[PDB]
């Protein structure tokens, strides 16, 4: 027992509609691919979700500038 | 206990967002506190100015610090700094100056510093640190 | 007015007793204040640990800071440090890290920073500063 | 008026101040008048207290602090 659901474009990316039968109660899931081409989604805990969300928002340019610590001795 | 995220572990968290470290955070007891030094916050602001979208970066920082508060020190930071700046100068083995300030901030709080750069910080022998990557 | 003495002018004053400084201090109004950054106080502590008589050095430091109070940071120092650390990255580290923290401390207080022989500070274009050893 | 002695102190010269002319300050301004006389003028109370704040530090302290590295 399974359903069909739609792949669609959102922004510059791809996304899949989650029917309510399968709704997640977190905002972040782990995603991996099995040998057969199946993509598997496994939610994280709510606490891990809320903590790791704090580091969403920092792009590569920011990481570039931050990594450039140029932290010389006293 | 206070747990202080250093600048490098916050870079790691932005590059690799690993579940491992989220697990260790949850283990923190109720009266515990998760924080960064004003040093690290200043480095985050620097990165905001060196990034493509400044207003975006600043909003990311503001959200981050709402949960990992920025702490500002008192005179005890200067006592640890004088002591360790002298010790390491005599050894000829100085560490980065911002890292030194960060380490002495952690000492002044009797805090645990969370870093993925243990070799540098091990030179500050009184420092409690943990690597939440390893 | 808040006058923040940087580390170089304090060192200078330990080695010299110059007339120019007496005159500048004489011109100070009654609500004017002399302070030092926590950065500078930490460097003082470091000199004490590196000195022959630790307990005498600490005593002299206590006397100094009773008059020249140490100030500790708040959020504004970090905003200024982030801006100027970024700008100064292009210019080849023309300002030492502790000098930069001190400058940003003065910026955060709208203090006038008092220095000796740190012309680099002119690169921080919104910093108010003076060399009280020169005319 | 009185007489008093010039002598050497370390590597520098000095003048003895007789009791009746003692100063209450650690620092005086010294200058030469138009007729060549040397004048010692005490600095103000404010100035004396400021400069005193820096007199207690010895050369090992300064040598360590002069190493800012920065």
């Amino acid at each position: 027992s399974s359903m069909l659901t739609k792949v669609f474009q959102s922004g510059n990316s791809q996304a899949v509609r989650i029917p309510m039968d399968f709704r997640f109660d977190v905002d972040t899931v782990e995603i991996f691919r099995k040998e057969n081409g199946d993509v598997v989604l496994r939610p994280v805990s709510k606490k891990t979700d809320d903590f790791l969300a704090l580091f969403e928002g920092f792009d590569e340019t920011f990481i570039q500038a931050l990594e450039a610590r140029d932290d010389l001795p006293p | 206990m206070i747990y202080m995220l250093d600048t490098n572990i916050i870079i790691y968290l932005m590059k690799n967002r690993p579940k491992i470290i989220a697990e260790r955070v949850s283990q923190l007891l109720p009266n515990d506190r998760l924080v960064m030094s004003f040093i690290t916050y200043a480095e985050l602001i620097k990165g905001a100015f060196g990034s493509q979208n400044y207003e975006q970066s600043i909003r990311a920082i503001e959200l981050l610090t709402e949960r990992v508060n920025v702490l500002y020190p008192n005179e005890q930071i200067c006592l640890h700094y004088g002591k360790w700046a002298n010790t390491l100068k005599k050894q000829g083995r100085p560490i980065g100056n911002n890292d030194l300030w960060i380490a002495c901030h952690a000492l002044s709080l009797n805090a645990v510093l969370i870093t993925h750069n243990v070799k540098e910080f091990q030179r500050i022998t009184d420092l409690q640190w943990q690597d939440w990557t390893k």
